[PDB]
């Protein structure tokens, strides 16, 4: 679920604000197409297209969908507790918060234009 | 589908393009918290809480579901031929469309920071 998600960033991104992720680019948050401004905001359109295929699976819901993870020294597991849903979307959730701590943050592309930048 | 509702918004605000409303205000554009800011912020709360009853219809997926609907002289009307899912997220996307059309669109709440006006 999404407050699963939000921990995860605070695992691999200690160092940010989850909102410093939320409104991010042309996918982080909002707009959620175009061409993807730098390589966090391709994180989120993989994330998105993650979440896209989660979806498929009936009833799941990736953003309220409660998983089992655990994040370790800054590494997150998913649990081999959870069910189809759960493990899709907890997998997702993780590859985001790796990908969003291996990829460069540029403050300015934060709250962007979308309107002017993601057509 | 998120295009259709691109259309219906073009139908009953022409003088606007969709982009206009996909991050203004709290809740307008994917997700939303916080208190809304204004009347159009309000609709959009409205769309955000009438997708989330259309998501508790099994296999419903307001972004990617095609419905059948009809914009005639800036009259929407969603038609017979719609699974409930499809009926549920057109009704969504008519009323959300027409409650734009109604509301005053203020510039200085495009695009906010969200963090600070949001939680
Ligand atoms: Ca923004
Ligand atoms: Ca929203």
């Amino acid at each position: 679920n999404t407050y699963q998600f939000k921990n995860m960033i605070q695992c691999t991104v200690p160092k940010r604000s989850w909102w410093d992720f939320a409104d991010y680019g042309c996918y982080c948050g909002r707009g959620g197409s175009g061409t993807p401004i730098d390589d966090l905001d391709r994180c989120c359109q993989v994330h998105d297209n993650c979440y896209n295929s989660a979806r498929e699976q009936g009833g799941c819901r990736p953003k309220q969908k409660t998983y089992s993870y655990e994040c370790k020294a800054g590494t997150l597991s998913c649990s081999g507790s959870n069910n189809s849903c759960a493990a899709t979307v907890c997998d997702c959730d993780r590859l985001a918060a790796i990908c969003f701590a291996g990829a460069p943050y540029n403050d300015n592309n934060y709250n962007i234009d979308l309107k002017a930048r993601c057509q | 589908n998120r295009w259709q509702f691109k259309n219906m918004i073009s139908c009953t605000v022409p003088s606007r393009s969709w982009w206009d409303f996909a991050d203004y205000g709290c809740y307008c554009g994917r997700g939303g918290s916080g208190t809304p800011v204004d009347d159009l912020d309000r609709c959009c709360q409205v769309h955000d809480n009438c997708y989330n009853e259309a998501e508790k219809i099994s296999g419903c997926n307001p972004r990617f579901r095609t419905y059948s609907y009809e914009c005639t002289a800036g009259t929407l009307t969603c038609t017979g031929r719609n699974n409930a899912c499809a009926a549920s997220v057109c009704d969504c996307d008519r009323l959300a469309a027409i409650c734009f059309a109604g509301a005053p669109y203020n510039d200085n709440n495009y695009n906010i920071d969200l963090q600070a006006r949001c939680n």
